[PDB]
């Protein structure tokens, strides 16, 4: 299923950690761009091509994991990531062979909600580098934006109560783990998918006096933005404008 | 045998000073000014601050959980007031 | 005119995640050499004082 959606004013993070009060700051990072069609996923492997945007939303903890990689051979290293229920697990560590995704012949929540002690994906542990354990990454709407910037992989996340909503939220850093792998694929796991795929734009945000983000601009969208982006204000006033050649 | 090829030795620390003009080096922030406490408030994660002109404001000190600002220490020139010469010769 | 430093301090976060030198020199038992132990210590601070 790729049913397809625009994404309003959603997939804006951070760029930096210094701190901004009351300025308007233009930046050229990868950003999901404005109004962008993104990519309904129900129950095939992603290209991931500069950046990706994850979102989900869900009453349950159906979600949970990610995998990402390259080859998915022996013949490159692969990443993994998987949330416990208390914890969270991110060795990256190559996997030979996949079979089969689990998945029980009745798989009814109606009579048994019981699904646990059943994981096991990898088909062997060859030698690996790195292993990280934190808080749990999951808890509501979740957004993910994962990148893969000079050796760095960089993951930012949000939970942002709903009634792709529009409105404006900021995704804060969770966890820079420096894998240093290269990576190409990517795919999720089970125990309603948003993906969206980023561009090198460039942006114009607004800070808050306490220094958190409430409004930004893409400046490539329409020549009112670029106006706007021309005259780094979010008020024009009446006249003609020089912007672009 | 150790073998060679993130893994870097531990960069030891000195004791804050505040109120004068001392040089810093916060995680690799280096600058020259005086260093006085601040009624801001960071997010969790940032740690640094930067003003309109590009200048760092405030920075977080890595140990404890306090912002500090970062003010030039004063300059500027100086002059000299005579009469004329002949007049006198206090200035 | 210009008021000069009078002193200079630097500032780094608490030492901590240590490698584990201390693990790998006082191991009670060692290996022959023809099958020699490795150790491959990434992510940490040395500190190999
Ligand atoms: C982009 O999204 C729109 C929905 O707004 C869709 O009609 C269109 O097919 C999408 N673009 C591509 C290349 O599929
Ligand atoms: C988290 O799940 C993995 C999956 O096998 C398991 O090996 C690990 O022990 C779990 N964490 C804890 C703290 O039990
Ligand atoms: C890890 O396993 C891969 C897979 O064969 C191998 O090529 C590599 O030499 C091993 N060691 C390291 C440090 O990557
Ligand atoms: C990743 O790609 C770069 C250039 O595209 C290449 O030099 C490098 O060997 C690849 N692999 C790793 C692990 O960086
Ligand atoms: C900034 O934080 C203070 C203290 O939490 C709060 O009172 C104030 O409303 C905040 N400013 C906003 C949300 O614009
Ligand atoms: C570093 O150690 C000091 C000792 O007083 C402690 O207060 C501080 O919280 C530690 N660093 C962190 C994790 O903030
Ligand atoms: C200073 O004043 C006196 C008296 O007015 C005069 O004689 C003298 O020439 C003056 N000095 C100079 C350098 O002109």
């Amino acid at each position: 299923t790729q049913s397809y959606t625009n994404s309003f004013t959603r997939g804006v993070y951070y760029p930096d950690k210094v701190f901004r009060s009351s300025v308007l700051h233009s930046t050229q990072d990868l950003f999901l761009p404005f109004f962008s069609n993104v990519t309904w996923f129900h129950a095939p492997v992603l290209p991931f091509n500069d950046g990706v945007y994850f979102a989900s939303t869900e009453k349950s903890n159906i979600i949970r994991g990610w995998i990402f990689g390259t080859t998915l051979d022996s013949k490159t290293q692969s990443l993994l990531i998987v949330n416990n229920a208390t914890n969270v697990v991110i060795k990256v560590c190559e996997f030979q062979f996949c079979n089969d995704p689990f998945l029980d012949v009745y798989y009814h929540k109606n009579n048994k909600s019981w699904m646990e002690s059943e994981f096991r994906v990898y088909s062997s542990a060859n030698n690996c580098t790195f292993e990280y354990v934190s808080q749990p990454f999951l808890m509501n709407l979740r957004e993910f934006v994962f990148k893969n910037i000079d050796g760095y992989f960089k993951i930012y996340s949000k939970h942002t109560p709903i009634n792709l909503p529009q409105g404006f939220s900021a995704l804060e850093p969770l966890v820079d783990l420096p894998i240093g792998i290269n990576i190409t694929r990517f795919q999720t796991l089970l125990a309603a998918y948003y993906v969206g795929y980023l561009q090198p734009r460039t942006f114009l945000l607004k800070y808050n006096e306490n220094g958190t983000i409430t409004d930004a601009v893409d400046c490539a969208l329409d020549p009112l933005s670029e106006t706007k982006c021309t005259l780094k204000s979010f008020t024009v006033e009446k006249g003609i404008y020089q912007t672009s050649n | 045998v150790l073998s060679f090829e993130t893994v870097c030795g531990p960069k030891k620390s000195t004791n804050l000073v505040k109120n004068k003009c001392v040089n810093f080096n916060f995680n690799g922030l280096t600058g020259t000014g005086v260093l006085t406490e601040s009624n801001k408030k960071f997010l969790p994660f940032q740690q640094f601050g930067r003003d309109i002109a590009d200048t760092t404001d405030a920075v977080r000190d890595p140990q404890t959980l306090e912002i500090l600002d970062i003010t030039p220490c004063s300059f500027g020139g100086v002059s000299v007031i005579t009469p004329g010469t002949n007049t006198s010769n206090q200035v | 005119f210009r008021v000069q430093p009078t002193e200079s301090i630097v500032r780094f976060p608490n030492i901590t995640n240590l490698c584990p030198f201390d693990e790998v020199f006082n191991a009670t038992r060692f290996a022959s050499v023809y099958a020699w132990n490795r150790k491959r210590i990434s992510n940490c601070v040395a500190d190999y004082s």
